[PDB]
């Protein structure tokens, strides 16, 4: 998104459709090399503490597509918008709305014309594909094939036996001490070839491998299955009363008003209070392991704070395996050391900061000649292009 | 044909509105989404002077010469300019269209906001920066527009080159025919001499083509009159140069020694005391901008510029 | 990558130059990141396996969960050229060659039929559309079983081991240069020197395959210069007298146009399209000191040319969509490239005859030659015979100098584009 006329057109529609918010990207929590984790629960909550945020929420992150529900008083009038600034116009409107009336009946609607509500639409199926490519099933198969050979085969067995041979064993012990220059002097060219190769052959943990290989097929059976839309709402962003008067809710505790799921709410005051309450909190998220769940997110109780991020995601080991591939655990030290959320976190922060300014524009005033709205959007869009260049696995 | 050789010109967009009407906020989105556009803004020129708002008549007058110098420099470069209107008062708004209409297809966008939504973002603005606009100065502006809004359509007004038709002063044709020629930089190429210390002018070079105009004009009824802004003190290195090149002439007029006024106004004074009423000037040959402007604009005579002035 | 070589030949392993007794039949060599293991499973079966660690066949820079290492045709190219190099020898050399340890020749031993099974192969391309594999058409021992999307298992069969190995290698090199691998595609500047002979080491390979390889895998005109003789020779022993050229057909075309017309007269560009011919005459080296006239009957070009105009065309263009708006009366050179066949023949005659009426110096008309379409895989299409009769019909009485020539690769004297240069 950098051609001027397409942006110009994109923004025009955002205005016409009366969109009044725009989701942020969410960073993983900081890694903890210390704890051997690439997105660390600990390091995520601690980050919040040291930045002066001590009242925080930990909701459960669900596998679904993000949508902002524009929940009008008259419920027929309700629409949805996406992760980007797009009215979700396809999809069955009666199927949606029925799924939406559970929620709608949790509120009193006296002189309240509209509530804007952050929600996940379920499953990823209904909306986008999200994690399914025409080339995701391909990755998944290639590894399956490679395993169902390696189990059926002479190969591993033979190799392990060469690895016991006295000829080989001495050589390998010499190669620790000799300077290649030196072992070219001692061993013949073809011995160096054969024996270094068999030494450096990557053996695979074939059970742990094959098991990971179907963490991947579970994801592919959900996608291509029958599903009716189904919402899990998690934040009230803003209420438009019928006066014209708006309430910028700014409380991630509005979750409980609209979601009966379990979640965590903590008051810390002092950092070694946190240090003390942590092991319980870990014990709790440790339970967030189901097929439903990407993992958990850490949001601060106040939904918007200056310079603070909207949340930290902390994805559980199984979902990470889908993101990173079947060799993940086997490549963990590598991947952890390569991980860098700085800059994902900077966009996560700016994005949320824009949204606040967008939300602050009155619903009343949303329109094709609100050039402060249009500016705030172009702002967001530019920063969409910036953040799109980051590590795709964040 | 002519119908199909058509030329295109830079756009100037003028933003007409009360303070608070979202003039800026539009330009910010405009110059980011449209393509060949630069903004000019008066307040920013103020900030350069470290004043926050409305300053001395001194600064303010000068800032205008800057704004106009800037809008035009940009416009000449085939670059589009977006600028805030200076007011809403019809005649300054007209003054703008005069100034810039030689140069661009003008267009207008009006920011017509109701009086109290104009205060409700002027008092949410005036919490932002230091500035302030009362509920007086906003309304001289809001209604001022509603009146000049009524007696002028903010219609696009395509580039106007108005060709002041070249009309010369009316001369008594019975008088003798004559041509008038400058010395310094015209018939005499001073060539590294001091402009003002003309004591060594007998070793200047001859602008050969001008000479061949005087040498041709005197081959007819034309009297060849030389009018130099050189001091009369230096009159004898001067008619030393002239004879040297057989540039015979009927009349050499020179600047009073120790005069020192701008060389146009002494030449104009020279022209009226010594040439007008006594000659018929066919055309004049001068070099210096200031002086050719004098001849052409103040006295309406034909003046052929020989080389570049602007000094 | 998993390769299984099958043959009930008794001396199969000897032909692979792999010995079943050394280290349990195992033959190991690192290949990139990167272990390639050969496995004498029997006297009648060899299993090549590739175990990567990371990023051996797709750059880390892309963000894909990455699987090229398990299926890319390149790994196959590599397996061949490490493990089976002698199997990829020149056709003649190979057969009259001795096998060590047997006092017999390959022509004496490689005489049992052979089967290579590729467990998984990536073919992201037009040549693998709807379970249909392009080379299956031209090589019928090619046997595809789709897996998913852009992936399939292969089965390759031959009289010889040599025939099968050399066919598997042909599959790899063609699948690799037709494949699209993403933003990080890239064909190395040593690829063409390495694998070019593959195309010549099995018989009855179609011309268009060589076309692709030159166009997609050869990077310089002098890398090309050394492979051209090799190719021409190959087709000479298949009946066909082919003359390959490096450049695209379009562009051999453009080079020609610019060469002949020169820079001396203003250009009249009929059917100017996206004006690629305009931006060429404006290479600064050329010093074009004239206006440049252009028509497209389609007034969608109309708005585009009329988008420059934006001050960008500085500024000798005059587009016109109405022929009554062209009044330039001085001589022009006039370009009629690949447009007389994007409308009616009767409509063609009308346009051409008009152009011959206009005040011109040189005109070049360009149309496809249909005798060439038979070597591949818009309104009408003419043979050179048809086309010369069209020009003869349009020139008639007049005293012009008309010269023909073909443009592009030349197969049995026929090229893909044909052209005339009409001269006053
Ligand atoms: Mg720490
Ligand atoms: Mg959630
Ligand atoms: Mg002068």
């Amino acid at each position: 998104m950098e051609d001027k006329t397409l942006i110009k057109k994109r923004i025009d529609w955002f205005c016409k459709n009366k969109i009044n918010a725009f989701s942020p990207t969410i960073s993983p929590a900081p890694k903890s090399v210390e704890r051997n984790e690439i997105e660390s629960l600990y390091e995520g909550i601690l980050w919040f503490v040291l930045n002066g945020v001590k009242e925080i929420v930990i909701e459960k992150k669900y596998m679904g597509s993000y949508c902002d529900i524009y929940l009008h008083r008259r419920l027929e009038d309700t629409y949805l918008v996406s992760r980007n600034g797009y009215k979700i116009n396809h999809l069955d409107q009666e199927q949606c709305l029925r799924a939406l009336q559970g929620l709608h009946d949790r509120f009193s609607w006296d002189g309240v014309e509209l509530r804007i509500i952050q929600s996940e639409l379920m499953p990823w199926s209904i909306l986008g594909k999200g994690l399914i490519n025409n080339e995701f099933s391909a990755y998944y198969i290639s590894h399956e094939i490679h395993a169902e050979y390696l189990v059926q085969s002479s190969l591993y067995e033979k190799l392990q036996k060469i690895q016991q041979e006295p000829a080989y064993l001495s050589f390998v012990a010499d190669a620790k001490v000799l300077s290649a220059k030196e072992l070219k002097d001692k061993y013949p060219m073809h011995i160096i070839r054969q024996y270094q190769s068999i030494r450096d052959f990557k053996f695979l943990d074939l059970p742990h491998y094959q098991q990971n290989i179907q963490l991947f097929k579970r994801q592919l059976d959900i996608f291509g299955k029958e599903a009716a839309p189904f919402f899990k709402p998690f934040n009230i962003l803003k209420e438009v009363y019928t006066d014209g008067r708006e309430h910028f809710v700014n409380d991630n505790l509005s979750f409980q008003q609209i979601n009966d799921d379990d979640f965590l709410h903590y008051q810390f005051a002092d950092r070694e209070d946190f240090e003390a309450k942590y092991p319980q909190i870990r014990a709790w998220v440790d339970q967030v392991n189901q097929s439903d769940e990407e993992g958990v997110v850490i949001k601060p109780r106040t939904a918007f704070l200056p310079g603070m991020p909207p949340a930290f995601k902390v994805r559980n080991n199984d979902y990470l395996t889908l993101v990173y591939g079947v060799d993940f655990q086997d490549r963990l030290q590598e991947q952890i050391a390569k991980r860098n959320i700085k800059g994902k976190l900077r966009c996560s922060i700016n994005d949320w900061a824009i949204n606040a300014k967008l939300l602050a524009i009155p619903y009343s005033e949303l329109g094709e000649e609100n050039y402060e709205l249009k500016n705030l959007v172009l702002d967001r869009i530019l920063g969409e292009e910036i953040e799109n260049q980051l590590d795709s696995r964040l | 044909s002519a119908k199909n050789n058509t030329h295109h010109f830079p756009k100037l967009l003028i933003l007409v509105g009360a303070p608070g009407s979202g003039k800026s906020t539009f330009a910010r989105y405009f110059i980011r989404t449209e393509d060949n556009w630069v903004r000019v803004n008066r307040d920013d020129f103020r900030l350069m002077q470290f004043g926050d708002s409305l300053m001395s008549p001194f600064y303010e007058e000068r800032i205008t010469k800057m704004v106009e110098a800037s809008v035009i420099a940009l416009l000449k470069n085939r670059t589009n300019v977006i600028i805030d209107a200076t007011n809403s008062s019809l005649r300054s708004l007209q003054d703008m269209v005069h100034t810039y209409t030689e140069y661009a297809d003008i267009s207008f966008k009006v920011f017509d906001l109701p009086v109290e939504e104009l205060v409700k973002r002027c008092d949410k603005r005036c919490e932002q920066t230091g500035k302030f606009i009362p509920k007086s100065a906003i309304e001289k502006h809001v209604t001022q527009l509603q009146y000049t809004k009524e007696k002028f359509d903010f219609k696009p007004i395509p580039r106007a080159l108005k060709e002041t038709s070249l009309t010369y002063a009316d001369q008594d044709t019975s008088l003798p025919k004559a041509v008038i020629c400058d010395l310094d930089g015209t018939l005499s190429l001073l060539n590294g001499r001091d402009p003002y210390n003309a004591s060594t002018a007998d070793q200047d070079l001859l602008n050969t083509p001008v000479a061949m105009v005087l040498k041709m004009a005197k081959q007819q009824g034309y009297k060849v009159i030389l009018l130099s802004g050189r001091e009369n003190a230096y009159r004898e290195p001067t008619e030393r140069f002239l004879a040297k090149y057989q540039i015979d002439y009927d009349l050499l007029l020179m600047r009073d020694t120790n005069d020192y006024r701008k060389d146009n106004i002494i030449k104009k004074e020279l022209f009226l005391e010594e040439i007008q009423g006594k000659y018929f000037v066919e055309f004049l040959l001068d070099d210096r901008n200031q002086v050719v402007d004098m001849w052409r604009r103040e006295l309406a005579l034909p003046c052929f510029q020989v080389n570049y002035g602007d000094f | 990558m998993i390769l299984q070589i099958h043959s009930q030949n008794p001396h199969l392993l000897d032909l692979l130059n792999k010995n079943p007794h050394t280290d349990l039949g195992i033959y190991a060599k690192s290949l990139r990141n990167g272990q390639l293991i050969g496995n004498a499973v029997s006297a009648y079966q060899y299993d090549v396996v590739f175990q990567d660690t990371r990023y051996s066949y797709l750059p880390e820079e892309s963000n894909q969960i990455d699987f090229q290492s398990y299926c890319s045709p390149l790994v196959i190219l590599h397996i061949c050229n490490e493990f089976f190099k002698e199997l990829l020898q020149e056709k003649q050399t190979y057969w009259s060659q001795q096998i060590k340890w047997l006092e017999r020749t390959r022509a004496e031993v490689d005489t049992y039929p052979c089967t290579i099974e590729v467990k998984n192969l990536y073919a992201n391309s037009t040549w693998y559309s709807k379970g249909h594999f392009m080379m299956e058409r031209y090589f019928k021992n090619i046997h595809i079983t789709p897996i998913v999307g852009n992936n399939l298992s292969l089965r390759v069969e031959g009289k010889s081991v040599f025939e099968a190995m050399n066919l598997l290698s042909f599959i790899a090199v063609t699948t690799h240069i037709t494949n699209t691998y993403g933003e990080y595609t890239y064909i190395d500047d040593h690829f063409a020197q390495k694998y070019a002979r593959i195309l010549t080491n099995i018989p009855q390979v179609p011309y268009f395959v060589f076309y692709l390889f030159i166009k997609r895998a050869i990077k310089s005109e002098r890398q090309f210069a050394e492979i051209k003789p090799m190719f021409e020779a190959y087709f000479k022993e298949e009946g066909l007298d082919i003359d390959f050229q490096f450049t695209d057909t379009h562009g051999s075309r453009m080079d020609f146009i610019v060469k002949e017309l020169g820079m001396e007269y203003p250009i009249l560009d009929i059917g100017c399209g996206e004006l690629k011919y305009y931006r060429r005459f404006m290479r600064r080296n050329y010093n074009y000191s004239h206006p440049y006239f252009a028509t497209d009957t389609d007034k969608s070009v109309g708005d585009y040319a009329a988008l420059l105009k934006e001050r960008m065309e500085a500024d000798n263009l005059y587009f016109f969509s109405d022929w009554t708006d062209y009044e330039y009366k001085n001589p022009v050179n006039i370009i009629l490239t690949e447009v007389i066949e994007h409308n009616t023949p009767e409509a063609a005659e009308a346009l051409v005859k008009h152009c011959l009426s206009l005040n011109f110096h040189k005109m070049i008309i360009t149309t496809p030659n249909s005798l060439f379409n038979k070597y591949y895989f818009h309104h009408f299409e003419w043979t050179p015979q048809e086309f010369q009769d069209f020009i003869r019909h349009c020139v008639g009485d007049t005293s012009l100098e008309v010269t023909y020539c073909g443009i592009g690769d030349r197969i049995n004297g026929e090229t893909p584009t044909q052209a005339v240069v009409i001269t006053r």
